[PDB]
């Protein structure tokens, strides 16, 4: 058996020892057994088949990535969303637009919001430095 | 014996003092306002069996008499430091502090842990209660500040969420 | 005199409900200031709408203030006050705009005033 | 003045001290979680950079625009900034470093383009008239790579289009819980960084379909991943700075209480004296 | 405290407002006039009602002015209209 | 005597501008004391940086205080001081350290003192 890593830029999705995997590589469905010679390829979105040593199968869903193989290491630099010149251009168009209309979305941190609000209200018209005679 | 609002006996004494022109003291209460509540509350006592047997000339011999007193005081918006309340806190053996915030919030009776205390302690508590209650007080005293940290923090460590659940159960 | 034994559970619960709504709206004002309305939940935006409608509906025109504002006064019986606030909190009148409740008097006058706005 | 004003102020400042201590606790936990998320990024970038080792600067060479040191006519910057205040001086130290270096560059006559991560930098450079070409905001404490694809896509598309000649990421570097340092560091053209494959001359890959088509996407993904690593480190640094700043503010409040209580006691005493001398010297 | 009890209204002049540049320094939030609108010309009675509310909302929001950059435009509109009417 | 009809518009306007700045600086000292100078808006940092200069430039060395400080006294004509304060307020000496203004005569002794630290 060999050692498989499925990792995203954000997080890691699998590790450990495996007997085989079956991967829909760019230029045609593919399947890796131990010892496989060094290889490198993109892969298409969709499932991947893992069978863990002692034959315990499990699936994983991948949105894309690159598959790479070395003597005993195989890894799959998955990625988190469908990547394609169709979608990335839309993303970049939205990012350019927001630079023009000068939008800003609010962060979602409701706890910082509440803490900062109570702080702003508590610290108002406190006028302390006039009252304690501290010079500053 | 329960004296309802010594806070008003103090005022009646102040009045009936000033009308006799007697020189006043702090807050215009007479000079000996401490010696007003003192010579009253120091009668609440537990008196041993030889004083009883002497006072009653032998008619009762085994017993110990006692007289418990629960005076009531009325603070102005939680100001424990005012003159008379701090006179009386210095005379008595503890206080049960009734907290307006808990009372309005629906916690009735609104007893406030931490700031309330009985200085005789467990000596007065029946054995089973001394066993079962030994933790409650400080556990709640801590829960009430932990749940004050709560509101500025979602995503709580569940080692503390167990605590914030238990404290809320007991409350 | 505000305890169930004397005012009845219906009244006591309607009153405590108004208090609860407003006491939550106070929490939410200072989220709305920093983050704007849209980050609230569905029921948070709904609590806010009902809180503002309750806060409006507690206003009333007086026969003696009739001289300051010109608007004629209204007398609202207790049955109708409880019925109105309970109807608002349950969400029966969620389909009226806020200003239908301002200085309205009785609750029926809200459903009537909402037409002309 | 008068006791009943100063006691009210003391109460409000003690409440403020509760607030800031709670914020210190919260930030101290979020820093740990954010640096766990910071160490969950290294594998991807490191293995991908080893790959680019073998494919590009291996004994075999390839002709990619993103590895050759062409001439500088204008430069791009990816700016990482917090979405939330109370961070201490973090953002402004960073923007001052950036402005100093961008000045040094425009003193050779080169223009510059900014892509902004986080809203604070957006506001700042809208004020200082920077050249913001694209932005993403409101990621908060949940940065994600998918949201970053936009601006880095813009900057890459401008780089290979010739419109840029060098690309930088400017961001804070989390070093110690107590010390983070702002850095401007290059990511196009790709730096030369050891990772020698002379040892790996033993093998070469089966490329499907060809090495150039891969090397392209490899480098694009790699740049995206370094931008993501930067965002996550900056987030952990923000949490550390908020923690230390709230600590300082809680001790400041704790001293202001010491001042206010001396003023309060003086007022208490003066009011007792002036009441009692008004009573006693009234009689007779 | 006596003459505040005798009279029909109060114009509270504040030394802080007077330093900051606001002159006359009348403090609108604690000044009152029990006669009120009954004494105005009806044009003024009409128009000033909205100034009362503009300043009241400004006085409720003002605490955030020292964190303003963090605020939401839905409130920034009010928090600037208050300053302009002042 | 501080009336436009007496001192002329420019002097009155300069005096009131100085007062406005120093008051705005007082209103910030509590937030600066609690949260430190970094939480200020980017324009408030400028108010503070100018007030802390105006405060020093109000300082002066006196002929009768050579006993205490050695430094020789100065006499400053009015025309020569409303110009200096108008300058500092308008931000045209806004590139000079605070201690450049401490215990100097006209604004030109400050611009000199800056050169020597």
């Amino acid at each position: 058996t060999y050692h498989l890593d499925v990792v995203s830029a954000e997080q890691q999705m699998f590790s450990g020892l495996v007997e085989k995997i079956q991967v829909t590589g760019s230029e045609g469905e593919l399947g890796i057994y131990p010892g496989h010679a060094p290889l490198l390829t993109a892969i298409k979105p969709g499932m991947i088949r893992i069978v863990k040593q002692h034959g315990h199968e499990e699936f994983i869903y991948l949105s894309g990535g690159i598959l790479e193989v070395q003597p005993g290491n195989v890894t799959v630099l998955a990625d988190t969303a469908i990547r394609g010149q169709d979608l990335d251009e839309a993303r970049a168009m939205e990012a350019k637009r927001k630079a023009e209309e000068h939008i800003s979305s609010s962060h979602g941190d409701v706890d910082y919001a509440q803490a900062s609000a109570e702080l702003a209200k508590a610290i108002a018209q406190l006028r302390v430095i006039e009252l304690t005679k501290k010079a500053m | 014996i329960i004296y309802d609002d010594l806070s008003k006996q103090a005022v009646a004494y102040r009045q009936i003092s000033l009308l006799l022109r007697r020189p006043p003291g702090r807050e215009a209460f007479p000079g000996d306002v401490f010696y007003l509540h003192s010579r009253l509350l120091e009668r609440a006592a537990r008196v041993n069996a030889e004083y009883v047997e002497a006072f009653t000339k032998g008619e009762v011999k085994g017993k110990t008499g006692s007289l418990t007193a629960l005076p009531i005081i009325e603070t102005q918006a939680g100001d424990v430091s005012a003159f008379v309340p701090t006179n009386v806190i210095s005379i008595t053996d503890g206080q049960i502090f009734l907290e307006t915030n808990l009372f309005n919030a629906g916690i009735r009776p609104a007893v406030n842990p931490g700031i309330s205390v009985s200085r005789v302690g467990g000596a007065a508590q029946t054995k089973i209660m001394k066993k079962l209650s030994g933790g409650i007080r400080t556990a709640l005293a801590q829960y009430r500040e932990l749940a004050a940290f709560s509101q500025f923090a979602s995503d709580l460590d569940d080692a503390t969420r167990k605590q914030l659940d238990h404290g809320q159960k007991v409350t | 005199q505000l305890d169930p034994l004397v005012v009845g559970q219906e009244h006591y619960d309607t009153a405590r409900g108004v208090q609860s709504i407003l006491q939550r709206y106070q929490e939410l004002k200072d989220i709305i200031a920093i983050l704007g309305m849209d980050e609230l939940s569905e029921e948070d935006k709904l609590v806010v709408a009902r809180a503002r409608k309750i806060q409006r509906f507690l206003s009333q025109p007086f026969f003696v203030a009739e001289v300051f504002t010109g608007s004629p006064g209204k007398y609202v019986s207790l049955k109708d006050t409880i019925r109105g606030f309970k109807g608002i909190m349950e969400g029966e009148y969620d389909h009226l705009p806020e200003q239908a409740f301002y200085m309205v008097g009785s609750i029926e006058e809200a459903v009537e005033k909402a037409k002309k706005l | 003045a008068g006791a009943k004003d100063i006691r009210s102020k003391i109460a409000s400042v003690q409440n403020t001290q509760k607030i800031t201590k709670a914020m210190e606790m919260v930030a101290a936990s979020k820093m740990r979680k954010s640096q766990d998320r910071m160490a969950a990024s290294r594998p991807y970038a490191e293995t991908m950079r080893k790959v680019i080792g073998h494919l590009a600067h291996g004994n075999l060479e390839y002709k990619h625009p993103y590895l050759e040191d062409r001439d500088v006519k204008r430069v791009g910057y990816l700016v990482v900034s917090t979405d939330r205040g109370l961070a201490g001086g973090l953002n402004i130290n960073l923007f001052k470093k950036l402005l100093a270096e961008m000045k040094t560059w425009t003193d050779k006559g080169v223009q510059a383009d900014l892509a902004m991560i986080g809203s604070k930098g957006v506001s700042f450079f809208n004020s200082v008239g920077g050249n913001v070409v694209a932005q993403v905001t409101g990621m908060g404490d949940n940065p994600s790579l998918s949201e970053l694809i936009g601006p880095v896509k813009v900057m890459l598309q401008a780089y290979d289009e010739g419109r840029l000649d060098k690309l930088y990421i400017v961001s804070n570097k989390f070093i110690n819980t107590m010390s983070q340092v702002p850095t401007i560091s290059q990511l196009l053209p790709l730096p030369a960084s050891d990772d020698d494959d002379l040892k790996h001359k033993s093998w070469d890959y089966l490329y499907e379909p060809d090495p150039k088509a891969l090397l392209d996407t490899l480098l694009r993904r790699y740049v995206e991943s370094q931008v993501y690593q930067g965002v996550v480190e900056n987030l952990a640094s923000e949490q550390a700075a908020r923690m230390v700043a709230m600590k300082a503010a809680t001790d400041n409040g704790g001293s202001l209480i010491k001042e206010l209580q001396l003023v309060y006691n003086k007022a208490r005493q003066a009011s007792i004296t002036q009441e009692l001398t008004e009573i006693v010297s009234g009689a007779a």
